[PDB]
């Protein structure tokens, strides 16, 4: 069985009703990314930033937000390939987990976690973060921040991701925009180490000869059809 | 790989 590495971005959770980074009007939920997605933004206006992620964390857990056919297909793919499968996601949502995927690498962190601003230790967290909310790891309780990787910060799990990029027989990018690095560079790394590269997306994430195989359309349509084709193949 | 960062063109 082939080693398969899957990278997912915002596009896969779009049909589930989760909205992010349109590199068009430059807006995240009618916020400038500088203001809600950088360390400097958090430094300038922590109450705004905490409010923003409070809103995202709440919206994530609303009844109308469900994994879609694409998420389910990836859970089935992991079922079929077992340890020969790795899912890396740029997404901070828990929709892959709800669909049934396990050992998901959240390279940009998780909305349902916060982090101690002092120790850097993460903590499970489903509710709002208020100034009165402090860490569980220090004798003198420290402020908490979202466990989300901001532009300007280092992604998580990169050693493990680059190892898998080397090992992959097949690399699949799903719902990625191609504007966000280093994730957008993963296809180059995969192709350099001999992987067959596949893009499943609404719009091209990259210009030219990198993806050897490509299918475009709604994730809920393109992803299950590729996974089925892969599984019977 | 470097830090999370945005590219505007292409
Ligand atoms: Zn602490």
């Amino acid at each position: 069985k082939p080693r398969v590495l899957v990278l997912t971005g915002a596009g896969i959770s779009a049909e589930s009703g989760i909205r992010t980074f349109r590199a068009a009007d430059g807006l995240w939920e009618e916020h400038r990314v500088e203001d809600v997605g950088t360390p400097e933004g958090f430094d300038r206006d922590p109450e705004l930033v905490q409010a923003f992620y409070n809103a995202r964390r709440r919206q994530l857990q609303q009844p109308e937000i469900q994994p879609n056919a694409a998420h389910l297909a990836l859970a089935k793919l992991q079922d079929a390939l077992g340890d020969r499968f790795l899912l890396v996601t740029q997404n901070c949502d828990n929709l892959h987990e709800r669909a049934g995927n396990t050992n998901v690498i959240h390279m940009h962190g998780e909305l349902l976690k916060v982090r101690c601003s002092q120790s850097g230790q993460a903590l499970d967290w489903t509710g709002d973060v208020t100034p009165e909310d402090k860490c569980h790891c220090c004798q003198f309780p420290a402020p908490l921040r979202p466990h989300v990787v901001w532009f300007g910060e280092m992604p998580l799990g990169m050693d493990e991701i680059y190892m898998a990029l080397s090992m992959a027989d097949i690399f699949i990018a799903i719902g990625t925009s191609g504007h966000v690095y280093p994730a957008a560079g993963f296809v180059h790394e995969a192709k350099l180490h001999g992987a067959h590269t596949v893009e499943l997306n609404l719009e091209p994430s990259q210009v030219g000869n990198e993806f050897a195989e490509k299918y475009y359309g709604p994730a809920s349509q393109v992803v299950p059809e590729f996974v089925e084709k892969l599984l019977k193949g | 790989g470097g830090a999370k960062r945005h590219r505007k063109i292409l």
